RNA sequence: GCGCACAACUGCGGGCGCCUAGUGGGCCGCCGCUGGUAAGCAGCGCCGGCAAUGAGGACACAACCUCGUGCGCGGGCAAGGGACCCCAGCUGCGCACACAGACGAAGGGCGCGGGCGCGCCCGCCCCGAAAAUGGACGGUGCUCAGCGCAGCCCCGACCCCGCGCACGCACAGCGUGGUAGGAGGGCGCGCCGGCGCCGCAGAAGCGCAUGCGUGCGCAUGCGUGGAGGCACCCGCGGCGCAGAUCUUGGUGGCAG
């Protein structure tokens, strides 16, 4: 069984993507989440910013060096979400979390890979279009994540290279289909089945 | 002989348990491609083997799929020796023949 | 049994051939299942469940359709599910889970000397029935007949049956079983739909 | 499914005592001798050959393949009636077009999509 | 080798060590029923160790069986071998610890004459 | 749920050999609630309590859905809230009478949190389109009404799939 | 004295005596109350519980809910649940947008959804609604994980059922929680009257193993040891220790 999933994070509700990720992780899957700046948080953005400011307010008064750490990246904020959907203090949950790697955008390590989606966690499936929503990168670019624009530019250059290679590959799927429909190919094929 | 040649791989996902109390004699397996309860009825009574290595020496722990579990095709299996919780997330191989509760 | 049931259907359809309404004589017994557990029972209700021989939940008995027994069933109706069994539910309860309450008799030639306080729960064999009822009844169906048609032998036949130690029902009670069935529970007069619980409880 | 051979399309001859079954994927075709295994380890496929011959063979010396052991049995033997009934199913396999490749090819699991796809 | 093969059938592989015999070396492992008022083993709370019961007792006929079906017999001299001569298959014989090596020689030789299995030798 | 017509009367005695027969049309979950709703109406309209009632007949009123068109139903009901007891009139389009009250129960629960036992139905009448009083149910009585589906619905049960796979269509 | 005679239902053995313990601070819930502004306050009645009641569910949690409880195995369930933690969910119909659901009043809201005659009514929401370490629907989170409903299903206790074993019983069977407490039968120790034996070819003791045993404990192997000991039946008793700021002795950590 191929138990390695590469999830594209755009258009996904965050906690709804995280449940299906964490349930796979505890079953031995290795999940990588790309485009984590585009993972969606439903509701209007000001409610989502107040939830983040409530998160930023919680710190150890005695020693904030050991307090609740506050993550400004969308990748580490989404990792923090799935971290408590597993039993991470136990060894079974911490081992599952080692099989997550969450990235913003598409790094060039993941060029020409085969990306997955969780359709039960998609925003267009779960949410109503009347309702508001906002992504991680929309939130966290106003909380100290300075890399939204460089992520999207390097996201585009990956998608243009992959669209180029898909334009070449499906033409090869076109010509192989046109070859395999040809009567020259067929009578070549029935000649081999005649000899067997 | 590969196990995946004749047997369908199933991931050992949990023991049969409550919220806290765990009954380790029955192991819950998720067979690949089996997603509903009636689909898993095809695998009731089927033998199952868990293959492992002890000091580099191959061992076969054989079992039987005993009952269904839930609405999502999870089945409960009882083996000769109970599955360790270390092997949660690893695969066990579901045979295509039925075995009996006495004779694995 | 078939002739008695066919006579009632012929009595019923002849009444609606005219304008009339015919309901038959209601049965000579109730079938009662203990629903609630043995905890937190007040002393009156605990006593009535003892005299109905319902000492654990998922236990079933037959009680007679008396006016005193109906008042007893009403006072513990928050602990029991009771109703009317037909002949199919009567025969299924006895043939599938039916045991005999048999006193030991140490002498073969003298059935008058026996032990009082110790009664064995044994199989409902023909010979156990033939020994209890002194040759008057000697098979299981002949014991059903005293239950079904409420004869003078009802009290002896019903007490000879050990209380039916049923299983908990398949597919559950389907909710909050302690409240009344008129409120969605499983506890009260299931007037003729008492087989909807008990048939699931037998195996 | 579970034998010495354990992924080999064979053909079923006769049910033997102590829950065993006589089988022979014909040794010219797939290099499989006569054997008996347990009755259950044979996964049944829908296609049946047209064999008319009597299968009441002198089973006393046929190599019986147990479950887990892959013990290297001795090679082929005298085969008094085994040569005749092997040739009858080589006769049966020759009538059907691709059936020779079928019995030669080792079994692969079908790509799972549903349990309807697992009919055989 | 036994006359009748008796399975082992001990109802648990538990040992019933005494409570806190892991934590205190003054508390020996020989079982004492804990009688404190708040004691979690006496109160049978979940997570505590189990206490011995009537329910853990092995079968009456399987009890004190060694090597399958045999029953141990203490032997102090060669005269103890004589009642075991007819019943060889029922008893595994065991020479007592304090028997000297001079008398253990004579026990060992008469036991193989009478066909009695010695667990010491 | 089902519809029951439950016939009952006072138990006949030597003083009253043929008592007055009553019947009630109940939308209930089963016959035991239907006996219960009958026994209260004999207890509260008349003074016949349930110990002296014989239930003469219980029949399942089931409609024939031979060609299965949609009818309009106007339902006069009385529901009890936490605060009081009120009258309501709701209009539904449905298959049968027993399905329209199921639409009543799911609507009173969704819009008013009225449970099924807190609702008593005064009358259920199948209506013409011209007699309907709610403009929302009138819109679907027009011939050649049409609308698209805007909600996405999956075409299987999936946990993770590749991006190209159609899941909604 | 003669004669008559077994009396509603259901269940079922019952009556009485003797000796003796512990207890005589209670607490909690339900319903019903008294005092009190109230109180996790105080004082009652009835029943149930905790105390002494484990286990499951309640996030944890003496008392709530389920439900009792030998040791296992198999089934079926209860309460409670079925996004992930975490076993178990899908199909449909509604409703709501407030960092809401996730403590709340009087009083309000051309906020939304229904209903009745601009005013009312019903749901949801809003305002009223302010505390001090950072932080709690249990958490993650969730805007179909919220508020409602329906259908079918599933998970889930030591419960119930079935089987097997242990123990108790008056024993074709039934039963199995337990503080204070009572009782029975054993294990163990010093010595006694006996009775079977063992030991310089190595006794007791000790160390480590193995085995038996529900358990108290027992037996053996090997090592050590260097002169006594064992088993059983009896009898006597200064007869069994984790505690007593125990006693005495020794030794640690603290601490180079
Ligand atoms: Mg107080
Ligand atoms: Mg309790
Ligand atoms: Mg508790
Ligand atoms: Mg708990
Ligand atoms: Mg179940
Ligand atoms: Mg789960
Ligand atoms: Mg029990
Ligand atoms: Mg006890
Ligand atoms: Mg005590
Ligand atoms: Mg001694
Ligand atoms: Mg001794
Ligand atoms: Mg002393
Ligand atoms: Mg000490
Ligand atoms: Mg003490
Ligand atoms: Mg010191």
């Amino acid at each position: 069984i191929n138990k390695e999933i590469i999830v594209d994070g755009t258009g996904h509700i965050a906690g709804k993507l995280g449940t299906y990720i964490a349930k796979k992780l505890l079953e031995g899957y290795t999940i990588t989440v790309l485009c984590a700046e585009s993972i969606v948080l439903t509701g209007p953005i000001h409610r989502t910013k107040l939830r983040y400011k409530d998160y930023l307010n919680k710190r150890c008064l005695v020693n904030p060096l050991r307090g609740p750490f506050h993550y400004k990246e969308p990748s580490k904020l989404f990792m923090r979400l799935v971290k408590r959907m597993v039993p991470y203090k136990k060894k079974r949950g911490a081992a599952a979390l080692q099989r997550l790697q969450v990235f913003e955008g598409i790094p060039e390590k993941f060029e020409n890979t085969e990306r997955s989606i969780c359709p039960r966690a998609l925003l267009e499936y779960c949410a109503n279009p009347i309702r508001k929503s906002a992504t991680y990168g929309k939130l966290l670019s106003e909380f100290g994540w300075k890399h939204l624009n460089i992520t999207e530019e390097m996201k585009k250059k990956v998608l243009q290279r992959e669209e180029k290679a898909k334009k070449e590959k499906d033409a090869r799927m076109e010509e192989i289909q046109r070859i395999r429909e040809s009567s020259s190919f067929n009578k070549e094929v029935e000649e081999i089945m005649s000899r067997i | 002989f590969d196990p995946c040649l004749t047997a369908i791989p199933a991931t050992f996902i949990s023991h049969m348990r409550g919220r806290r109390i765990v009954h380790p004699s029955h192991s819950l397996l998720r067979i690949e491609g089996v997603k509903t309860r009636e689909d898993a009825k095809f695998f009731l009574g089927n033998g199952v083997v868990s293959l492992y290595e002890l000091s580099g020496k191959k061992m076969e722990n054989r079992g039987r799929i005993r009952r269904l579990h839930g609405n999502s095709g999870v089945v409960a299996a009882k083996f000769e020796r109970n599955l360790p919780p270390n092997k949660i997330g690893t695969e066990v191989f579901v045979k295509l023949y039925k075995v009996e509760d006495d004779d694995y | 049994y078939k002739e008695h049931m066919k006579k009632e259907e012929d009595a019923r359809r002849e009444a609606e051939a005219r304008g009339a309404f015919y309901v038959p004589k209601e049965p000579e017994f109730y079938v009662v299942v203990r629903i609630r557990g043995i905890h937190k029972v007040p002393p009156r209700e605990r006593k009535i469940l003892e005299l109905i021989r319902l000492k654990k939940p998922n236990h079933a008995v037959f009680v007679r359709n008396n006016a005193p027994m109906r008042a007893m069933l009403h006072k513990v109706r928050a602990y029991i599910a009771f109703g009317f069994a037909d002949i199919h539910l009567l025969r299924t309860l006895v043939y599938k889970r039916g045991m005999a309450k048999v006193s030991k008799r140490p002498l073969a030639n003298n059935s008058s000397v026996f032990k009082i306080g110790q009664d064995m729960r044994l199989n409902l064999t023909n010979e156990a029935i033939e020994d209890h009822f002194g040759g008057r009844i000697r098979c299981v169906e002949e014991l059903i007949y005293q239950i079904y048609m409420g004869t003078d032998l009802f009290k002896k036949a019903n007490n000879f049956l050990w209380p039916f130690t049923l299983c908990s029902p398949r597919k559950g009670f389907g909710g909050r079983k302690a409240k009344d069935i008129t409120q969605g529970g499983s506890t009260g007069c299931h007037y003729d739909k008492i087989g909807n619980l008990i048939y699931r409880m037998i195996e | 499914l579970e034998g010495d051979f354990t992924a080999r399309r064979v053909v079923f001859l006769k049910q033997v005592e102590n829950n065993k079954a006589l089988c022979c994927g014909p040794a010219p075709i797939n290099n499989v001798p006569f054997f008996v295994i347990d009755e259950r380890y044979l996964l049944r496929t829908s296609t049946v050959l047209d064999l008319k011959e009597d299968v009441n063979i002198d089973i006393s010396t046929v190599f019986e393949s147990k479950r887990g052991v892959v013990a290297d049995r001795m090679d082929i033997d005298a085969n008094s009636d085994q040569k005749r009934i092997e040739n009858a199913i080589v006769d049966a396999v020759s009538s059907i077009r691709f059936m020779k490749r079928y019995l030669a090819t080792p079994f692969k699991m079908p790509k799972f999509k549903s349990v309807s796809s697992l009919k055989f | 080798e036994p006359y009748l093969r008796v399975p082992r059938q001990r109802k648990t592989k538990h040992k019933f060590n005494r409570f806190h015999s892991d934590r205190f070396k003054r508390v020996k492992k020989s079982w004492r029923r804990p009688k404190g008022i708040d004691n979690r083993v006496r109160r049978k709370l979940s997570g505590a160790i189990k206490m011995p019961n009537k329910g853990y007792g092995t079968d009456k006929l399987a009890k004190h069986m060694v090597h399958g079906g045999f029953r141990l017999v203490q032997i102090r001299n060669v005269g103890d071998l004589l009642p075991l001569i007819s019943q060889n298959r029922f008893y595994c014989a065991e020479v007592a610890h304090s028997v000297g090596a001079k008398k253990r020689i004579e026990i060992f030789y008469k036991a193989m004459e009478y066909g009695i299995h010695l667990t010491n030798g | 749920i089902k519809e029951y017509r439950i016939y009952g009367s006072k138990m006949p005695t030597e003083q009253e050999v043929a008592p007055q027969i009553f019947f009630h049309n109940v939308f209930a979950k089963n016959e035991i609630v239907a006996r219960s709703r009958f026994n209260n109406l004999m207890k509260t309209k008349y003074k016949i309590k349930s110990g002296k009632i014989v239930i003469l007949k219980i029949e399942e009123l089931v409609e024939d859905l031979k060609d299965m068109k949609i009818k309009n139903y106007g339902i006069q009901l009385v529901y009890r809230s936490k605060k009081g007891i009120h009258n309501m009139y709701k209009e539904f389009r449905s298959i049968s009478r027993c399905k329209a009250v199921e639409m009543l129960f799911n609507d009173m629960a969704g819009r008013h949190k009225a449970k099924r036992d807190d609702i008593k139905i005064v009358s259920l009448k199948e209506l013409r389109s011209e007699d309907l009083r709610r403009d929302r149910v009138i819109q679907f009585t027009k011939d050649d009404v049409m609308y698209p589906v805007f909600k996405k619905v999956l075409n299987s049960k999936y946990d993770f799939v590749l991006k190209g796979t159609n899941i909604f269509n």
